[PDB]
């Protein structure tokens, strides 16, 4: 019959959960967001659309720290985002606690993942309405993830969700073709600016700001930051130039 | 402690309950009465710790009046004694066990006998013709030993009590300010008002 | 009255229609998976499909080790798929701690059965749209693969596939067997083992394999370790100086 | 109590007393302190006689039900694990200390638990009041790669040890054989060295002896 | 979540009525008959086995008389394996009335706790109620020999004859026709049979198919014996009553 | 008991003599140790048998988990789960552990874990009753990156004048090699180290 | 989270039927014939093993189980259910007997826990009956032997002979046929092996068959001696080759 | 102080041919005052006796505690229980209460209705058996019955001879205890019937 | 369509929404209108307050949170009052734990993780209720915009509820001059009054029918109604 679409963890008799398939249609109506792996780190970066004037300029901050290595950026329902990083930092600090090393970043993307999964199990609960794109510097070199909202995650060069996400994608394919040897955490930031730059013509209706954050062995020690004044203002100049 | 006797004759249940209630250093009362109805044959004294005597006392008097409005019908008083020993038995292992003692004076209207059990705090149930709790056992026990029979009349067991009564006021320590005697019988409970010289 | 096919209780006809969905899930992925024993040895052999260029090909696969001796591979949705990994390993180092022994493949297999026999009769839980395939060389039955479906069923086989063209690849091995005679591949080696199950993944499905189209795991005495590309791509080449 | 466990070249037997004391009184002169936790898997225990028995079944009654789902033989270790854990959450409360001995699919062992959880391995082992008495001997006798008959006599000696030397030791030796191939071979009473000699005289009474105040019979059909 | 499929088993119809315990009602009329009837020496019960063969074994079988106490004992009419689940806790509830007061359990105490249960299932808990239907027949020194009858509903009342199960109408106008006050336990056993008899659905009433049960006072002893008769025992007794 | 754990050039070696008391009884004369909780991270144990066997058995239970889970654990790691039990549960354990493992990065580390639950790293370390009696020797008598061959004789000598001084201490002298190179098991008696 | 499912998924229907059961029962008439008779000196419980691909080993799968040395269990409908309920029976025999009285319960209790277990399945919340019914046999000092079938309802009887599953009915009328009070346990076990292949359609060996018995004390298979008390178990599954033996006698 | 001390009481058990003795004394005190000279510490369920000495409570307690799950064993197993399993039903029941144990010291005694064969048992007060072929003693003076036992006892006494040995071995034991005594009561248990007799002895 | 998925909030439409929360953010808009706004030295809040009858009194939109916060609101004063009193409790607590003032940006977050926790699982309802949020803490003053979807947003100024668009226009529109209306508060609350009369319809402010609210560099947070706010009209 039909019907299969109003409980959440229901199988429908093509073998699908639409309520997490819903979920999915709350992410794609959201802002879009990106991840580019450089050759020591990561490079987050998002698109904030300005409502209006009225907006404290620089005030809303998008993306998320977990620990002070690790970033988090999404795109989707923000309340949900929020409460999946509380999560993962009260994870971050158990895993800490026990085996004192702070979080590897591949241990840190499965603790998401068993959650966010957790979130399809049951009718009593929905679904996460955001795609996760998060990462950083461990033990073993720099990790970019990316987490749906059916729990699906895997290991990413770029990734990118949202409004937006075709243009980056194509973006984001270009940069690695043409770059077989890597990107430095320089460029990356960079190439972030002009992506999100880009990819905003799929809602060129409302005016931005952009918002970047980066994890460097090199640039900030292994450590989560954001990227603030000159270099940031030197990103937006260098989108803002490809842009025409 | 205080006296509690209790003596079954032929056809009734004969019990007596100091009157003192001393604390420390001063009597406070001397008219206290140690009992507590069961139902209209059934008869319970008690002694022991100052505020677990009469919690206990009314917790169970409320249990018995609760069974015979819903059966409408009295327990026999086999049957209230063992409910009472039933009470006492989760005490003792309980966080604060009761500490008191009692003596249940019934009469058994389908048996047509008058009955008497001696139920300590640890739960320790023996029915007898006589019973006491405290010191007071240690006189009273062998005197009706000698003068007591089974045959005997309600009056012979006050005569009976009567000299119990005396050897305690002769040879016990404290002033235990007399006894209140009440009788169960076939005819339900009543007190025996007249015995400070009976 | 309609509600018989969103929970797991029985319709007029006595099925479970939320179960019946799962093993629907469980071909999602379309990936086909086979498992062969060989003389002293277990390998487990599936499809790798990493289309988009953004991802790491590194961080993607189906082939768990659950324990130093238990390799799983699982056919279904990555996020089913590792809730079962980590539930089976976290099973896996209790049953160690508990017994003093390591968890045999068969136990495990039968433990993991009931937990899914669970969601089953359970209202509040769904299945999980996962066929898992254990491996091992138990140190008291030699070469194992036991499989586990959503409805709670498992048994052991002597070699088995999973997936959109089981079929094909079923047979094939069943032809195999009914030739040689033997429930095993008799070969000495691991390599050669690895060879025979890639050989005939061809063979059923009619299609040559890459370095990168497969993904491959391999159980000895006391362990269970998965394949490189390289250790692949050396043993492609070898079934090529074959053909 | 005097129990002892010894390795032989193919297999582990384990012996122990039959006395039972509480203070100075035999409660048993013939108590079994050998218990099965499997058929191939036994026990030898000493301290409190009700915790060894207890926390022996409870482990035995897991061990059969283990085995029934995972379809193979228990192993020693398994018993070993289960104990010691038990014996660990109760810090030592359960007064048991035991020596668990058998054969299983990866050979023979030989173990000792102690009340409050720690566990040892070795190729000879004794435990309780006669625990030195036994020993002694077994420090004295015991060589590598004996034979099944040699663990047995050395075994037995050590119990005997205790019985002669140990007050709250004495009567019986009980022994239990397990040899990595056959099945498990319990000898109960193997050695009787106590029988008490004839008494001196018979003391039944002539009929009558004693007085009745009165006599019934008792009902017992229902 | 979850209250899509809750069927509320404990609510009121616009009439008044209580679904659940209607339709259990409805199963138990077609369970096998079971008659109890009390004569002035003696309570007889009476049950129809239903559903038998050639192979199931009579001697080791029983499925409507379950001896609960040494004076009390029950007639099922309904689901088994319901039945049974309510005569364990019968049996614990018995001899925790004479642990307590050291004096055998008054028969409509042991009733009224029983029907209690049922009562429960009826007013809280989202649970169903159980299928099934009790004749008690037992005996007491306040009461004597006395007879009730509980339902699913968890109400209870006392008769001096009466039927539960399949073809109670036609099987009561037939008691109700023949008792007797003055009947003697003899003549209650002959009644008995004789309804079964009328009211069977099957072709003949033969001793497989039947179970049956007597409390009485053995004159020789002057105490109260339960006897559930064996499957020779209905047999002799059936050719007697003149059924052969 | 008398335990030790020193790190030298390629790796480092864990030692204990085997002696278990119950009073002046010698209830084991051939304990071992010296146990092993992953494959290259190993502990030595003093203090109750009971506590530290119950401790140890937990901690290889997480890190065969963790190891299922995120693969090889630190040293670090091992010591800091050790420390979590010992301090959280203070009041009613007596174990006084040594943790020693090999790591390709690291080479080999030490953490000892007294009896409050506290973790210091150090470069070798002793501990258990026999310690006391070996505070000075070992202080003047050890040196950092030493060879495989002075390290098992500075632990061969200064564990057999632990056991000569302490009744605890006794038996045979064990040590277990963690290097690059894998596992070694090394066992002297009486007749060699009584002598030295 | 949290099971929220605290109501009973099985209702009475107006009629008085409570569906769920009735379909649990209907999912066991799918299920392979299994069956079982009883003979004077032991009982017999057998079904086929419907391996389900030929790359399957039905040696690892068991349809016939021992729960206590002297009780076994054979099925016909879920097998997935039947596996954890074999799991539960023997675990309860234990918990709720052995450990009290140290001694395995009798048959008929036994399969009343069993029994207990299943009729819970059909009333508390947020479960489904067991889609199986049970055909379990035994022995025990003061009840001799006995056989009986456990439904989803949670209900049992005690059975001389009987079948359940697939070609029940078929096999039933069968076994009245040959049944009789004095068979001896071989010609019960003729009998079953008769019965079984009428409902087997292709191969019928001792590696398609599964079949037990309870008979005399096994004192061989006890792994023990010393105990004089200690006979063995009543309860033995005979091995392909002692199938096929049997069946050239068919 | 120690509760199996307050009351005093003793029981013994002895087996003969085809037949076994169980008795006890009748005395309850409270240290030193002597109660009731009534109490009998013996019972029995079916066709199975148990005697306890200890702590009177724990008696009363044990008492119905074993009738209660001997019923409902009858009710659910259609006949009644025999001595081995009583035995254990005793023993496990008494170790459920390993930690606060009730002062007792149980007793149990009967003939297995199937083989025929006597059976004595005793528990310490967690539930270790120990299951005699000769003889049981309990009490404040199982010291005392002790000695008497090891003494007068002898093999196949037939019942009349065995009423005489149990009673001698129970009144001389009672007489060297300030606790026990007070009357006695002696149980002569064979296949077929069982006698009761209430023994004459010192009241002091 | 919609009402086979508004029937909790545990369930999404086809589209991605969740109506129960929609339905929650209309109760806002049905709400009397209240307008915020701010300069580097001070934060206020303007509101109107909406009567019964002529006959009751003007319910209360502004609470008061700790000496340097507060807020307005717009929709169910019930859940208002729930969720100030939760905002005073996570200022206590970090005052009495920290000995530090909470930051208006943290009660933002706060606000925003305990408005979601009732929009993912079973049972709970979404707050049917709107919040302006101003305050004075270390990094100056500020104002934040609370809906019952848990988003939380920091603004130069704003205003929710009934015709609420017309103040937010003429605050878009002023914007440049308000924000640096430093030093001299009696010209911020005008320009608040500026903005919300540009939402009035019905009626026009009148003294018991006007709140008013403000907070700043040494100004704790304090409310003014009736006679207080008479200078302003």
């Amino acid at each position: 019959g039909t019907g299969y679409d109003l409980s959440n963890s229901v199988f429908s008799p093509d073998g699908r959960n639409f309520q997490v398939e819903y979920a999915v249609k709350a992410v794609e109506n959201g802002t879009t967001s990106i991840g580019i792996k450089c050759n020591d780190g990561v490079v987050f970066a998002v698109e904030k659309l300005i409502t209006s004037k009225l907006l404290v300029p620089q005030k809303n901050v998008k993306i998320q720290v977990v620990d002070r290595h690790i970033g988090c950026v999404y795109s989707g329902l923000i309340p949900d985002g929020r409460h999946l990083v509380n999560r993962g930092r009260e994870e971050a600090a158990s895993f800490k606690k026990l085996y004192k090393t702070p979080i590897p970043i591949p241990a840190f993307a499965d603790r998401l993942g068993q959650y966010v999964q957790a979130h399809t199990l049951y009718n009593s609960v929905r679904p996460f309405g955001v795609s996760t794109i998060f990462g950083g510097v461990d033990k073993n070199g720099a990790h970019l993830y990316m987490l749906e909202p059916s729990g699906s995650y895997w290991g990413y060069k770029g990734a990118a969700t949202g409004k937006g996400r075709q243009s980056a994608k194509a973006e984001l394919e270009k940069l690695v073709d043409h770059h077989p040897e890597g990107l430095s955490a320089r460029e990356a930031v960079k190439q972030a600016a002009k992506i999100i730059y880009l990819a905003h013509e799929d809602n060129k209706e409302k005016d931005f700001e952009l918002e970047i954050s980066w994890c460097s062995l090199s640039e900030t020690n292994g450590l989560h930051k954001f990227v603030k004044g000159d270099l940031l203002q030197e990103a937006i100049d260098f989108a803002q130039k490809e842009i025409n | 402690m205080d006296i509690i006797l209790g003596i079954r004759v032929q056809d009734s249940v004969i019990l007596a309950s100091s009157k003192a209630v001393t604390r420390g250093i001063s009597v406070l009362k001397d008219s206290d009465d140690k009992t507590r109805q069961l139902s209209p044959h059934t008869l319970m004294s008690f002694a022991g710790e100052a505020g677990d005597t009469v919690q206990f006392a009314e917790y169970i008097q409320a249990n018995i009046q609760l069974y015979s409005i819903r059966e409408d019908y009295e327990l026999s008083p086999q049957a209230v004694s063992s409910f009472v020993r039933q009470e006492l038995a989760k005490s003792i292992r309980s966080r604060r066990p009761y500490q008191v003692n009692v003596l249940i004076g019934g009469y058994d209207k389908k048996k047509n006998k008058p009955e008497l059990y001696q139920i300590d705090y640890l739960g320790t149930k023996v029915e007898l013709p006589y019973g006491a709790h405290g010191y007071s056992g240690f006189y009273t026990f062998s005197l009706l030993d000698h003068h007591y029979r089974p045959d005997m009349t309600t009056e012979e067991g006050l005569d009976l009590l009567k000299l119990c009564v005396q050897e305690l006021e002769k040879r016990m320590p404290m002033d235990f300010k007399g006894v209140i005697v009440k009788i169960v019988d076939k005819d339900g409970i009543r007190q025996v008002d007249d015995f400070q010289a009976q | 009255a309609g509600y018989d096919r969103h929970i797991t209780i029985f319709s007029p006809e006595g099925r479970l229609y939320q179960v019946e969905y799962a093993f629907k899930a469980t071909n999602q992925t379309n990936i086909n998976s086979l498992a062969v024993r060989g003389k002293d040895c277990t390998v487990v052999i599936s499809q790798k499909k990493v289309p988009d260029k953004l991802l790491d090909p590194t961080t993607v696969s189906y082939i768990f080790c659950i324990s130093r001796t238990i390799g799983m591979v699982v056919n279904g949705p990555i996020p089913d798929a590792r809730n079962a990994a980590l539930r089976a390993k976290a099973e896996a180092a209790e049953f160690r701690y508990k017994y003093g022994y390591d968890m045999p493949c068969d136990v495990l297999a039968k433990r993991m059965a009931n937990l899914s026999q669970i969601y089953t009769q359970r209202a509040y839980m769904r299945p999980l749209g996962v066929i898992l395939t254990f491996v091992s060389v138990d140190e008291e039955l030699g070469p194992s693969i036991y499989k586990t479906d959503p409805a709670g069923y498992y048994v052991g086989y002597k070699a088995t596939a999973t997936g959109p063209k089981q079929q094909e690849i079923t047979t094939n091995l069943e032809n195999h067997f009914k030739k040689s005679k033997i429930d095993h591949i008799n070969e000495e080696s691991w390599e050669k083992v690895v060879e025979f199950a890639i050989t005939h993944m061809i063979d059923a499905l009619g299609t040559e394999f890459s370095k990168n189209d497969l993904e491959v795991g391999v159980a000895t005495k006391d362990k269970f370790f998965t394949l490189s590309a390289e250790n692949i791509e050396e043993r492609l080449v070898a079934i090529a100086e074959q053909d | 109590t005097t129990i002892v466990g010894v390795k032989f070249n193919n297999g582990v037997v384990i012996a122990a007393d039959t006395r039972s004391t509480q203070g100075p009184i035999v409660a048993d002169k013939n108590c079994a302190k050998l218990h099965r936790i499997s058929p191939k898997i036994w026990c030898a225990g000493a301290g409190t006689a009700a915790d060894t028995e207890a926390v022996t079944q409870l482990i035995g009654s897991n061990i059969e039900l283990h085995s029934l789902y995972t379809s193979r033989e228990p192993r020693v270790v398994s018993a070993l694990q289960m104990l010691k854990q038990h014996l660990f959450k109760y810090q030592g409360h359960i007064g048991a200390y035991l020596i668990v001995a058998g054969v299983d699919p990866t050979g023979s062992h030989l173990f000792s638990i102690h009340a409050h959880g720690s566990t040892d391995v070795g190729y000879y082992l004794s435990l309780g009041s006669g625990s030195l008495a036994a020993m002694a001997v077994l420090e004295s006798h015991w060589k590598q790669d004996l034979t099944k008959e040699e663990a047995i006599k050395l075994a037995s000696d050590a119990i005997q040890a205790g019985i002669w030397n140990d007050l709250g030791s004495g009567s019986n030796v009980d022994v239990c054989v397990m040899e990595i191939g056959k099945d498990a071979e319990y000898l109960r009473n193997y050695l009787t060295p106590n029988v008490r000699e004839e008494k001196q005289k018979s003391y039944k009474f002539p009929r009558g002896t004693t007085a009745v105040l009165k006599e019934s019979i008792v009902n017992i059909c229902d | 979540g979850s209250r899509r499929y809750d069927s509320r088993t404990t609510i009121f119809s616009p009439e008044g009525r209580l679904y659940q315990v209607e339709y259990a009602l409805e199963s138990i009329s077609h369970a096998g008959t079971a008659i109890g009837i009390m004569a002035s020496d003696g309570i007889v019960l009476a049950a129809e086995r239903k559903v038998t063969s050639t192979l199931l074994e009579q001697d080791t079988s029983t499925e409507k008389l379950y001896k609960l106490n040494d004076k009390i004992a029950v007639a099922v009419a309904g689901l088994t394996a319901d039945a049974e689940i309510l005569i364990n806790t019968a049996r614990i509830h018995a001899q925790n009335y004479l642990k307590t007061y050291n004096e055998d359990i008054p028969v409509e105490i042991l009733v009224r706790r029983l029907s209690d249960i049922k009562q429960g299932y009826t007013q809280h808990g989202g649970l169903r109620p159980f299928g099934v239907s009790f004749i008690y027949a037992g005996y007491d020194d306040r009461y004597g020999y006395q007879l009730y009858t509980s339902n699913p509903s968890g109400n209870y009342t006392g008769w001096k004859a009466i039927s539960v199960g399949a073809n109670t109408s036609a099987a009561q106008t037939l008691l109700q026709m023949d008792y007797k006050d003055d009947m003697k336990v003899d003549d209650a056993i002959e009644l008995a049979l004789k309804t079964l008899s009328k009211t069977t659905d099957s072709s003949a009433l033969t001793y497989d198919r039947l179970e049956f049960a007597t409390i009485r006072k053995g004159a020789n002893d002057g105490e109260v014996y339960q006897k559930i008769f064996k499957p020779q025992e209905i047999k002799d007794i059936l050719v007697k009553t003149g059924i052969t | 008991t008398s335990i030790m754990a020193v790190t030298f050039k390629d790796g480092v070696i864990l030692g204990a003599d085997s002696r278990t008391t119950t009073g002046a009884y010698i209830a084991n004369r051939v304990t071992d140790k010296l146990t092993r909780v992953h494959d290259k991270i190993w502990c030595c144990r003093s203090g109750s048998a009971a506590d530290t066997q119950a401790i140890a058995d937990i901690v290889q239970y997480h890190l065969e988990l963790y190891t299922s889970q995120y693969g090889t654990p630190s040293t670090e790691t091992a010591a800091s789960v050790f420390k979590e039990l010992c301090y959280e549960n203070k009041d009613n354990l007596t174990a006084g552990i040594i943790v020693a493992g090999y790591d390709d990065k690291n080479k080999g580390e030490v953490y000892t874990i007294p009896l409050g639950g506290s973790v210091h790293k150090l470069p070798y370390a002793i501990a258990g009753s026999g310690s006391t009696f070996i505070y000075g020797y070992c202080d003047k008598n050890f040196r950092e990156n030493m060879s495989k061959e002075e390290t098992v004789d500075f632990i061969k000598h200064s564990l057999s004048q632990a056991i000569k001084w302490d009744g605890s201490s006794g038996g045979v002298i064990r040590m277990v090699v963690l290097t690059a190179a894998g596992v070694e098991r090394l066992i002297f008696y009486p007749d060699e180290y009584e002598q030295l | 989270m949290t099971d929220r499912y605290s109501f009973s998924l099985t209702t009475f229907s107006p009629s008085g039927k409570l569906g769920q059961i009735d379909y649990a029962l209907t999912a066991v008439k799918q299920g392979v014939t299994s069956l079982g008779i009883k003979a004077t000196n032991g009982v017999v419980i057998a079904t086929e093993k419907k391996s389900s691909s030929p790359l399957a080993m039905s040696e690892t799968l068991s349809k016939v189980s021992l729960l206590t040395p002297d009780i076994g269990a054979v099925y016909s409908g879920m097998g997935p259910d039947y596996r954890v309920l074999v799991d539960k029976s023997r675990k309860v025999a234990h918990t709720s007997y052995k450990r009290i009285y140290g001694e395995y319960p009798p048959t008929k209790l036994l399969v009343s826990e069993v029994a207990k277990i299943m009729q819970e399945a059909t009333q508390s919340g947020g479960v489904r009956p067991f889609g199986v019914s049970l055909l379990i046999a035994g022995h025990d000092e003061f009840n001799g032997f006995s056989l009986y079938q456990v439904d989803p309802s949670g209900s049992y009887f005690p059975w001389k002979a009987t079948a359940i599953g697939k070609g029940s009915v078929a096999a039933k009328t069968f076994l009245e046929k040959r049944w009789n009070d004095e068979l001896e346990l071989e010609d019960a076990i003729h009998i079953a092996l008769l019965t079984l292949k009428e409902s087997v359609e292709g191969e019928f060996n001792g590696d398609t068959i599964e079949l037990a018995i309870i008979g005399d004390e096994n004192p061989d298979l006890l792994g023990y001696t010393g105990i004089p008390t200690d006979k063995g178990p009543r309860f033995r599954k005979l091995t392909s080759q002692e199938i096929n033996d049997r069946l050239e006698a068919l | 102080s120690d509760p199996s001390s307050i009351n005093g009481g003793i029981v013994v058990a002895m087996t003969g041919k085809d037949c076994v003795a169980i008795a006890c004394d009748l005395r309850l005190g409270s240290q030193s005052l002597g109660v009731s000279n009534k109490f009998e510490k013996i019972f029995h369920y079916g066709h199975v006796f148990l005697g306890i000495t200890g702590l009177a409570t724990d008696v009363t307690t044990l008492n119905e505690m074993f009738r209660y799950k001997t019923n409902l064993y009858k009710l659910k197993e259609e006949r009644a229980i025999e001595p081995e399993t009583f035995t254990q039903l005793v023993s496990s029941s008494l170790y459920e209460r390993r930690f606060g144990p009730y002062f007792v010291g149980p007793v149990v005694a009967g003939i297995n209705s199937k083989s025929g064969k006597p059976f004595i048992a005793g528990f310490d007060l967690i539930g270790c058996i120990d299951e005699a072929k000769d003889f049981i003693v309990s009490g404040t003076a199982s010291d005392q019955l002790f000695g008497m036992c090891e003494s007068l006892y002898e093999p196949n006494l037939e019942p009349e001879d065995l009423f005489e040995t149990i009673s001698q071995a129970l009144l001389n034991a009672a007489d060297r205890d300030a606790l026990s005594g007070w009357g006695a009561v002696v149980y002569i248990i064979k296949k077929d019937e069982v006698v009761k007799r209430y023994l004459k002895m010192r009241q002091d | 369509f919609r009402n086979n998925y508004d029937g909790d909030t545990v369930t999404f439409s086809p589209t991605g929404r969740l109506f129960q929360v929609e339905y929650a953010l209309e109760a806002i808009k049905q709400g009397s209108v209240t307008v915020g706004l701010r300069s580097n030295t001070h934060a206020v809040l303007v509101a109107l307050k909406r009567n019964a009858d002529e006959l009751s009194s003007y319910q209360k939109k502004i609470i008061k949170c700790d000496e340097h916060m507060g807020l307005s609101l717009a929709g169910l004063a019930p859940d208002a009052r729930v969720l100030s009193n939760y905002l005073r409790q996570q200022c206590n607590y970090s005052s009495l734990v920290f000995n530090r003032k909470l930051a208006v940006e943290r009660a933002g977050h706060l606000l925003c993780d305990k408005a979601q926790k009732n929009t993912q699982s079973y049972g709970g309802r979404p707050y049917g209720v709107g919040l302006l949020i101003i305050g004075y803490d270390k990094s100056g003053a500020h104002l934040l915009e609370f809906q019952p979807s848990g988003n939380v947003t920091e603004l130069y100024g704003t205003a929710i509820g009934a015709r609420s668009q017309g103040a937010k226009t003429y605050l878009e529109r002023t914007l440049d001059t308000f924000i640096k209306i430093d030093g001299n508060p009696d010209e911020l609350i005008k320009a608040g009054v500026e903005a919300i009369s540009q939402s009035l319809r019905d009626e026009s402010l009148t003294v018991d029918n006007l709140s008013i609210a403000i907070v700043g560099k040494d100004t704790p947070f304090t409310i003014y109604d009736g006679e207080a706010v008479a200078k302003y009209i």
